[PDB]
């Protein structure tokens, strides 16, 4: 039943505001006392804000203290979290959480939040083919290089999801002020170049999907 | 605010062996009203929090039994009697007595499994990302255990460290194995300006480095 369904989390400027939600459902949402927290790119886990069932009592680490606010509507089953005068070291996964049980029992999914003057620009998508001598042949790896994107996230499909097994897709690494990641496939060197093989990748921040098929060197 | 250590950093365990983990508080977790509230939980990759343990020794039902928890004051422990594959990911003690609440750095478990080689392959830089005025050299190691593994780059037989950017999937949850990109990144100018590139890795699987390698011509 307890469900925890957090949104608005994007791309924000130094400095300016972005208000997140938590839909609450399977529970009688009013009767618990509810709490927001972070995990940091690096993988710490922060307490952000707590507030008590009924909406009198509110709780800020130093950390946010004068910055975020913490509020629910108990009518719409509805938890939220104002963040103004937001900073790069805010950058992060922010979770809403149930406090019961002496504790936190269950938390949400997050919403990914980025605080950046760096603006949203669309990947680059290259093909990685092998150099024209080869050799082993059993089996081929290919690739997409999509190089020069921000912000996060890209998703990355070959063949539009048929395909799967044999890929492996790698976090992405800042390089200039922008994210650069890899994706590998392994196929049957039979199949390709016989058969196309297509790396289409989505960056949803621009709105920009690419198809690029691997052709042979 | 109350410094949470957790030791070891990570752990490497085979299926069905003991684990435990220690959290080590800067001040007694003892509240004034008589509970410890000193909790465990752990990060699957993907995932979000689940918790494991609150109250010290309590077992949140969703978890099974082979978990316990001990200790009082500043000194607890998580025990795993024996590790499943499932249990692979980043486990935190955090504590609810002190405001603010505080997490530990968190323990990564891995789980062990046979040797496996790397899977190693080259990619000179695409014809396309050459108009961009910019060269990345991508190599793939794909497939790998233990994750202990050396990557050399080496220009016309000489090492170079700059402009390589590394980067690592998580522990696979079906084979328990590892993949790592490796990019080396030069203007197209200073690519132009060299013959041969090798990408070169060592690892306890073989008796001899692995060499994959191209020269441009």
């Amino acid at each position: 039943e307890v469900k925890l369904v957090e949104s608005g989390g994007g791309l924000v400027k130094p400095g300016g505001s972005l208000k997140l939600s938590c839909a609450a459902s399977g529970f009688a949402f009013s009767s618990y006392d509810m709490s927001w927290f972070c995990q940091t790119p690096e993988k710490r886990l922060e307490w952000v804000a707590s507030i008590s069932s009924g909406g009198s009592y509110t709780y800020y680490p130093d950390s946010v203290k004068g910055r975020f606010t913490i509020s629910r509507d108990n009518a719409r089953n509805t938890l939220y979290l104002q963040m103004n005068s937001l900073r790069s070291e805010d950058t992060a996964l922010y979770y809403c959480a149930r406090d019961y049980d002496y504790g936190v029992d269950y938390w949400g999914q997050g919403t990914s939040v980025t605080v950046s003057s760096a603006k949203t620009t669309p990947p680059s998508v290259y093909p990685l083919a092998p150099g024209s001598a080869a050799q082993t042949n059993s089996m081929v790896t290919l690739g997409c290089l999509v190089k020069g994107y921000f912000p996060e996230p890209v998703t990355v499909t070959w063949n539009s999801g048929s395909l799967s097994s044999g890929v492996h897709t790698f976090p992405a690494v800042l390089q200039s002020d922008l994210y650069t990641l890899s994706s590998s496939v392994t196929v049957p060197s039979s199949t390709w170049p016989s058969e196309t093989v297509t790396c289409n990748v989505a960056h949803p921040a621009s709105s920009t999907k690419v198809d690029k098929k691997i052709v042979p060197r | 605010d109350v410094v949470m250590t957790q030791t070891p950093l990570t752990l490497s365990v085979t299926i069905g062996q003991p684990a435990s983990i220690s959290c080590k508080s800067g001040q007694s977790l003892l509240y004034s009203d008589g509970k410890t509230y000193l909790n465990w939980l752990l990060q699957r990759p993907g995932q979000s929090p689940k918790r494991l343990i609150y109250l010290v020794s309590k077992l949140d039902s969703g978890v099974p039994d082979r978990f316990t928890g001990s200790g009082s004051g500043t000194d607890f422990t998580l025990k795993i009697s024996r590790v499943e594959a499932e249990d692979l990911g980043i486990y935190y003690c955090w504590q609810g007595t002190h405001f603010p609440r505080t997490f530990g750095g968190g323990t990564k478990l891995e789980i062990k499994r046979a040797d496996a080689a790397p899977t190693v392959s080259i990619f000179p830089p695409s014809s396309e990302q050459l108009t961009s005025g910019g060269a990345s050299v991508v190599c793939f190691l794909n497939n790998f255990y233990p994750k202990d593994i050396n990557v050399k780059w080496k220009i016309d037989g000489s090492e170079r460290q700059n402009g390589v950017l590394n980067s690592w999937t998580d522990q696979d949850s079906k084979d328990s194995t590892y993949s790592m990109s490796s990019t080396l990144t030069l203007t197209k100018d200073e690519y132009e300006r060299h013959n041969s590139y090798t990408c070169e890795a060592t690892h306890k699987t073989s008796t001899s480095p692995i060499v994959k390698s191209f020269n441009r011509n």
